[PDB]
RNA sequence: CGUGAGGGAAAGGUGAAAAGAACCCCGGGAGGGGAGUGAAAUAGAGCCUGAAACCGUGGGCUUACAAGCAGUCACGGCCCC
RNA sequence: GAAUGCCGGCAUGAGUAACGAUAAAGAGGGUGAGAAUCCCUCUCGCCGUAAGCCCAAGGGUUCCUACGCAAUGGUCGUCAG
RNA sequence: CGAUGUCGGCUCGUCGCAUCCUGGGGCUGAAGAAGGUCCCAAGGGUUGGGCUGUUCGCCCAUUAAAGCGGCACGCGAGCUGGGUUCAGAACGUCGUGAGACAGUUCGGUCUCUAUCCGCCACGGGCGCAGGAGGCUUGAGGGGGGCUCUUCCUAGUACGAGAGGACCGGAAGGGACGCACCUCUGGUUUCCCAGCUGUCCCUCCAGGGGCAUAAGCUGGGUAGCCAUGUGCGGAAGGGAUAACCGCUGAAAGCAUCUAAGCGGGAAGCCCGCCCCAAGAUGAGGCCUCCCACGGCAGCCGGUAAGGACCCGGGAAGACCACCCGGUGGAUGGGCCGGGGGUGUAAGCGCCGCGAGGCGUUGAGCCGACCGGUCCCAAUCGUCCGAGGUCU
């Protein structure tokens, strides 16, 4: 359990 | 360790002391002994029983020769009972009286290719709230890079039923020796008309 | 088959009218309470100035269920509703009467005060 | 599974499968010999023997009952007046499904004949 | 899914090995007791119309 | 080997003939043996048969009563050794074989949909006239 | 191909000479097998030469207790010269 | 010998997904080298503010008939835009 | 960085043990009951709800208990998509401004097809020195492993009282597992009935299609089912853990140990259930054929058997398995029984009529239990040992 929220590294795969 | 081969015939409830007892009826007797396993000959101890007489046409030479070493008429099924050496050369329902407890062994009803819900009681997925084509699906089957594989014996969909099942410690409700019947309280594996094995229980 | 969230009719003069099951007192993780089982419930509707009021947390015993209860003789008996009688921590009724039949199973479970108070024990 | 279930589905729904039997009953009772795929043929025996049997009986009830399927007053007449009497002494088994040796070219379906017995 | 896709081209060995079960079994045929021509058993002989002793169809 | 026969045999020792005939709709009274504590009595249960599901020896019938403002349905095995006697108390003419539909009906509504089976009543009074 | 301005391919070779295969056979046709032409017909038109991947038939050696970047070093066995 | 190189050819996945509305088919008789698929009959089902009919745009011989079936038709084809 | 998809949930788990409970313990400031503390122990178990996207947490009602953790903060080629990274919009705030903020708020495209490994199942091949049909031993492996309450002992030991046992003995539960369909309760696509609109057959009557892939409604067999029923955890034999001892020196005493021996856990090993000789280490037993013709080899004809093809089956995706193939009850029909529906049509009678009464528990009637050669498993074909060497 990690207390500091972990930012995402990828944007949601967006339709080209 | 007494034992007998018989076919399961169907279920009912008799009445006994103002209580209805679910029973299944087993045509047990009679079972001629056709070979005996002894420690000299075979290392262990067991009796080869036969069951249901058979049209001598349908029995090849080698099988028919087996019966002749014992003077038994051609029979349909041959089965051993381990650590059983009866006094006579015919096992019948008489070796069981009411009150006794038995183990009954039979080939279960085959459910064929069974999904993970019917076979392993999994819960599947939601039926709304977004669930997408996984309604009867198992879910995850592993972890990630470690171990990076699926455990042996991982419960999955596949064939389910038509396997051996022994249901144990069933009360012997009645015995009808004139009819070679054998009442048994409760459920017994296999369909009606399926060959079961009735043995003395191993409980307390 | 009473499980939490199930509404029940109260068959006594304790004030209550409907109670809502929130726990079946049958060990760790029992699924449903049949006739004779004890439940903690919430008083959802009740007449004014009763021995119990709206919003209490009472215990009760399930006297009759809408699911049929079976019996070792081979018979079975279902009722038209699921009902209960408010009790105390000593299993005794908290009213002075009960209304409508109660299942005979209460006696075998030891609720003789309720069973005697009934109009019919089926 | 399928345990102890009776009745081919024949990849048709309820109505369609009934028609397929009826329109094959009319055709079998019209010419007394039709060629079909072996599956439909085996299912045709029992659908038609009932109709023949009911004709053998002969009452007004049996004719109106057979009329629910065959729907053709002239064809029902052929059944009662010409077909059924041929079998007054026969105890069921009024039809026969024998298999053919060549298949359909288009889809390889194995075929058989169904004919009213003598 | 996420479009599974083969990782390596299958070898001339692995595809031929797969096809070890793909050979055909020659049709099972018996002689016709009337006209002696090889025909499938339990079918009306398509060369003489006979089956079970008598003639059944015009060939 | 006939297996339905063998099952028919096992049940024979328990079969009853002494009970009267009665169809769905017939109002009826089942004198039933009950075990209340340390004694046994004959509790009666009287009501309308709303269902009869046959399975040879394993046939059962359901009877519906109204006890102190509360519907009560009760299922009996037709060959229960705890059935002392059954008394036909009224003959009703139903149109269906299972009468669950009378659950959601007032008393007046039921009296309309279930009238006295005059043909089975007159046959009843004509029987019992034995000499 | 693009509404349009505009974009913009691929595609050469029988033989010295058509002497381009009459006629026969199987085939519905396509295709073949004979006959025939030619120095040559795996030059026969899907035509000089005709590589490689790729597919297939026959043959030799080998392989169903085996752990692999597939080879390399040794030795033994079988087949051939 | 490599440029997610360029052109072309041929592999793999593989006899695998698919074969394009779940309105629905069945038999008999023709045709023919060959027919589930073409023609004829009868039975059955589907649309019927259309899935019928008439006009306009657009398309440009697709119309009619006769003779054909290599390719086009998601199968077949004796049929066909 | 020519991509290692990111929180939480769902699902499916598995492992560790710094052990929440159950088991075994020593100390206790342990009377008893109940606690504290530490030691052994990972077999199994560890509830349902309110709140918030929440993990976490608080709370409700329980409980034997409501453990903490690893597995890419396990798990998106498994699902979700509420939180969080896009583009819209607004609030507070910062900025002259375009705009910006671990400050809020509403909204916002998650990809049909598995090649290889792995996993669940199921076959084909060859092998297991002669060819075959049966029946088997079990090396090895998996499954399972939970727990509560009341009562008797006994209101006894213990305690001023309140309270309240050890041990031994009976009964009844919860959740979970395997099988089952007699009973309870489902489904039951055409098994029966009722009903509306419309088109039709054939006008009346009687019927058919369609209204869903059952038009609709009331019912419903077998089968498959659970909410239903039976059964399981154990008993027990053994080796131990912490801990307690016996006898006992080194060390005249003492010490559970240095020689030796007891006792001692839900844990380990056997035991129970299931798989299993590809266990190549390919086992054992019963039974069957056997010196075949021609140049450890080859080509053929056979034997015991087997396969093919067919009728099928609570077996089943195909394959496999099991049953039967006329000297036969395998399926289809037919008869009987069951069971469902609940009193057909036709006629008679009563009523102006919708209707009602009677014939009548009739008519119809899937699958269940049987019988019956009426129809279909015709006729046949192909494989198949002659047995290496010390
Ligand atoms: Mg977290
Ligand atoms: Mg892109
Ligand atoms: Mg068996
Ligand atoms: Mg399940
Ligand atoms: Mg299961
Ligand atoms: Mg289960
Ligand atoms: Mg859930
Ligand atoms: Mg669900
Ligand atoms: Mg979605
Ligand atoms: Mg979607
Ligand atoms: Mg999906
Ligand atoms: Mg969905
Ligand atoms: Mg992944
Ligand atoms: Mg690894
Ligand atoms: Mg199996
Ligand atoms: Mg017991
Ligand atoms: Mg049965
Ligand atoms: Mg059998
Ligand atoms: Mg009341
Ligand atoms: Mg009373
Ligand atoms: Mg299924
Ligand atoms: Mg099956
Ligand atoms: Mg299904
Ligand atoms: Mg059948
Ligand atoms: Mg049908
Ligand atoms: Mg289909
Ligand atoms: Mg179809
Ligand atoms: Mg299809
Ligand atoms: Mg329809
Ligand atoms: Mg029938
Ligand atoms: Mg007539
Ligand atoms: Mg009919
Ligand atoms: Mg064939
Ligand atoms: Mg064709
Ligand atoms: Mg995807
Ligand atoms: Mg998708
Ligand atoms: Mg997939
Ligand atoms: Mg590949
Ligand atoms: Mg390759
Ligand atoms: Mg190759
Ligand atoms: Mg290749
Ligand atoms: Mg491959
Ligand atoms: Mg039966
Ligand atoms: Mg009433
Ligand atoms: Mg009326
Ligand atoms: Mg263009
Ligand atoms: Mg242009
Ligand atoms: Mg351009
Ligand atoms: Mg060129
Ligand atoms: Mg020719
Ligand atoms: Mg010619
Ligand atoms: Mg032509
Ligand atoms: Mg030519
Ligand atoms: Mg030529
Ligand atoms: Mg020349
Ligand atoms: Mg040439
Ligand atoms: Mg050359
Ligand atoms: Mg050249
Ligand atoms: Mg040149
Ligand atoms: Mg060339
Ligand atoms: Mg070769
Ligand atoms: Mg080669
Ligand atoms: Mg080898
Ligand atoms: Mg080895
Ligand atoms: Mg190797
Ligand atoms: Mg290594
Ligand atoms: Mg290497
Ligand atoms: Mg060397
Ligand atoms: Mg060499
Ligand atoms: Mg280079
Ligand atoms: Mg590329
Ligand atoms: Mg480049
Ligand atoms: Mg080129
Ligand atoms: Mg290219
Ligand atoms: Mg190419
Ligand atoms: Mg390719
Ligand atoms: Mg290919
Ligand atoms: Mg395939
Ligand atoms: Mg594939
Ligand atoms: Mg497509
Ligand atoms: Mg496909
Ligand atoms: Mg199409
Ligand atoms: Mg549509
Ligand atoms: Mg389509
Ligand atoms: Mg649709
Ligand atoms: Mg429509
Ligand atoms: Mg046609
Ligand atoms: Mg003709
Ligand atoms: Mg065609
Ligand atoms: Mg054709
Ligand atoms: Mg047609
Ligand atoms: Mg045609
Ligand atoms: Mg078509
Ligand atoms: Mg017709
Ligand atoms: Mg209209
Ligand atoms: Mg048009
Ligand atoms: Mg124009
Ligand atoms: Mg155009
Ligand atoms: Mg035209
Ligand atoms: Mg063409
Ligand atoms: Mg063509
Ligand atoms: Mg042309
Ligand atoms: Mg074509
Ligand atoms: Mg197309
Ligand atoms: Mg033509
Ligand atoms: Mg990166
Ligand atoms: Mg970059
Ligand atoms: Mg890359
Ligand atoms: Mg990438
Ligand atoms: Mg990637
Ligand atoms: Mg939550
Ligand atoms: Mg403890
Ligand atoms: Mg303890
Ligand atoms: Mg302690
Ligand atoms: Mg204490
Ligand atoms: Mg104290
Ligand atoms: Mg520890
Ligand atoms: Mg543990
Ligand atoms: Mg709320
Ligand atoms: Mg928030
Ligand atoms: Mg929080
Ligand atoms: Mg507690
Ligand atoms: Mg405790
Ligand atoms: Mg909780
Ligand atoms: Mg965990
Ligand atoms: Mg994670
Ligand atoms: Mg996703
Ligand atoms: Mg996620
Ligand atoms: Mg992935
Ligand atoms: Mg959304
Ligand atoms: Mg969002
Ligand atoms: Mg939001
Ligand atoms: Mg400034
Ligand atoms: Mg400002
Ligand atoms: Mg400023
Ligand atoms: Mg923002
Ligand atoms: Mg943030
Ligand atoms: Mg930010
Ligand atoms: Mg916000
Ligand atoms: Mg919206
Ligand atoms: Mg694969
Ligand atoms: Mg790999
Ligand atoms: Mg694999
Ligand atoms: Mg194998
Ligand atoms: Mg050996
Ligand atoms: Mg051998
Ligand atoms: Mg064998
Ligand atoms: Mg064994
Ligand atoms: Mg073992
Ligand atoms: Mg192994
Ligand atoms: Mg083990
Ligand atoms: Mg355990
Ligand atoms: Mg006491
Ligand atoms: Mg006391
Ligand atoms: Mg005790
Ligand atoms: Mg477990
Ligand atoms: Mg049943
Ligand atoms: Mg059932
Ligand atoms: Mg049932
Ligand atoms: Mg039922
Ligand atoms: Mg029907
Ligand atoms: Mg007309
Ligand atoms: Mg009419
Ligand atoms: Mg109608
Ligand atoms: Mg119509
Ligand atoms: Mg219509
Ligand atoms: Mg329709
Ligand atoms: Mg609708
Ligand atoms: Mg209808
Ligand atoms: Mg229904
Ligand atoms: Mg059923
Ligand atoms: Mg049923
Ligand atoms: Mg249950
Ligand atoms: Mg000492
Ligand atoms: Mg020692
Ligand atoms: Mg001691
Ligand atoms: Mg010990
Ligand atoms: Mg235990
Ligand atoms: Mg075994
Ligand atoms: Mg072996
Ligand atoms: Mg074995
Ligand atoms: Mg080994
Ligand atoms: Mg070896
Ligand atoms: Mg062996
Ligand atoms: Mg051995
Ligand atoms: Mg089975
Ligand atoms: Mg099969
Ligand atoms: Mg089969
Ligand atoms: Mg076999
Ligand atoms: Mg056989
Ligand atoms: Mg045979
Ligand atoms: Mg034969
Ligand atoms: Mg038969
Ligand atoms: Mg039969
Ligand atoms: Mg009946
Ligand atoms: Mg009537
Ligand atoms: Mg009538
Ligand atoms: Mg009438
Ligand atoms: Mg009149
Ligand atoms: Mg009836
Ligand atoms: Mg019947
Ligand atoms: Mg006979
Ligand atoms: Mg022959
Ligand atoms: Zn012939």
């Amino acid at each position: 359990r990690r207390i500091r929220p972990r930012p995402p590294r990828l944007p949601r795969p967006r339709w080209r | 360790m007494k034992g007998i081969l018989g076919v399961k015939v169907g279920m009912t409830r008799i009445f006994r002391d103002d209580r209805a007892v679910p029973v299944t009826v087993i045509l047990a007797g009679p079972c001629p002994v056709v070979q005996r396993r002894t420690p000299e000959k075979d290392g262990y101890t067991a009796v080869q029983l036969g069951f249901l007489p058979q049209n001598p046409k349908r029995v090849n030479r080698p099988l028919k020769g087996h019966f002749a070493k014992a003077g038994v008429e051609p029979v349909r099924i041959l089965r051993e009972i381990r650590d059983f050496n009866p006094e006579g050369d015919t096992v019948t329902v008489e070796i069981f009286k009411p009150g006794e407890r038995v183990d009954v062994t039979g080939t279960s009803k085959g459910r064929g290719f069974a999904g993970v819900m019917k076979r392993w009681n999994f819960a599947g997925g939601p039926d709304s709230h977004g669930a997408h084509k996984i309604h009867r699906h198992p879910g995850s089957i592993g972890n990630r890079k470690t171990p990076g594989r699926v455990y042996k014996g991982k419960k999955m969909a596949g064939h389910y039923g038509a396997e051996r099942v022994t249901v144990m410690n069933l009360e012997v409700v009645d015995v009808i020796p004139e009819e070679n019947l054998l009442l048994v309280k409760g459920a017994v594996p296999g369909p009606n008309g399926g060959l079961v094995i009735v043995r003395e229980t191993k409980k307390a | 088959m009473i499980q939490p969230q199930t509404y029940l009719e109260v068959a006594d003069n304790t004030g209550a009218r409907k109670i809502m099951c929130i726990r079946v007192l049958k060990g760790s993780n029992a699924k449903y309470a049949t006739v004779g089982d004890v439940i903690v419930a919430s008083v959802k509707e009740a007449i004014p100035r009763g021995a119990v009021k709206e919003g209490d947390v009472v215990k009760a015993v399930v006297v009759r269920t809408k699911k049929e209860i079976k019996r070792p003789d081979g018979s079975a008996i279902r009722f038209d509703d699921n009902a209960a009688v408010i009790i105390n921590n000593q299993l005794e009724p908290r009213g002075t009467r009960v209304f409508g039949p109660v299942a005979r199973e209460l006696r075998e479970k030891g609720f003789m005060k309720i069973v005697s108070l009934a109009p019919e024990v089926l | 599974m399928r345990h102890l279930k009776s009745g081919r589905k024949l990849n048709r729904h309820s109505s369609h499968r009934l028609a397929l039997y009826r329109n094959q009953a009319k055709s079998l009772l019209t010419h007394g010999r039709i060629t079909t795929t072996v599956p439909k043929a085996k299912e045709l025996r029992g659908f038609v023997d009932h109709l023949i049997h009911l004709a053998k009986r002969g009452d007004l009830h049996a004719r109106r009952l057979v009329l629910r399927d065959l729907q053709d007053v002239k064809l029902v007449r052929k059944l009662f007046d010409e077909i059924a009497p041929r079998y007054r002494d026969r105890q069921g088994g009024y039809t026969r499904v024998l298999k053919l040796a060549e298949r359909r070219r288009g889809d390889g379906a194995p075929l058989a004949l169904v004919e009213l017995v003598e | 899914a996420k479009h599974p896709v083969p990782k390596k081209k299958t070898s001339k060995a692995r595809r031929d090995a797969r096809r070890s079960h793909h050979a055909l079994t020659p049709p099972t045929l018996v002689p016709c007791p009337e006209c002696k021509a090889m025909k499938p058993p339990h079918t009306v002989c398509p060369e003489c119309g006979y089956y079970a002793g008598r003639k059944v169809l015009e060939v | 080997m006939n297996r339905g026969a063998l099952i028919k045999l096992v049940e024979s020792r328990y079969v009853r003939t002494d009970l009267p005939e009665f169809r769905p709709g017939d109002t009826v009274r089942v004198s039933y043996k009950v075990k209340e504590g340390n004694r046994t009595r004959i509790q009666d249960f009287e009501g309308i048969v709303i269902r009869i599901r046959r399975n040879g020896f394993n046939t059962t019938f359901t009877v519906r009563k109204v006890s102190y403002g509360v519907g009560v349905e009760r299922i009996f095995p037709l060959h229960s050794p705890l059935i002392q006697k059954i008394d036909i108390v009224q003959r009703g003419r139903a149109r269906r074989a299972k009468l669950y539909f009378i659950r959601n009906l007032s008393d007046r509504e039921i009296r309309r949909k279930l009238r006295a089976d005059r043909k089975r009543i007159d046959q009843d009074r004509a029987a019992e006239r034995a000499a």
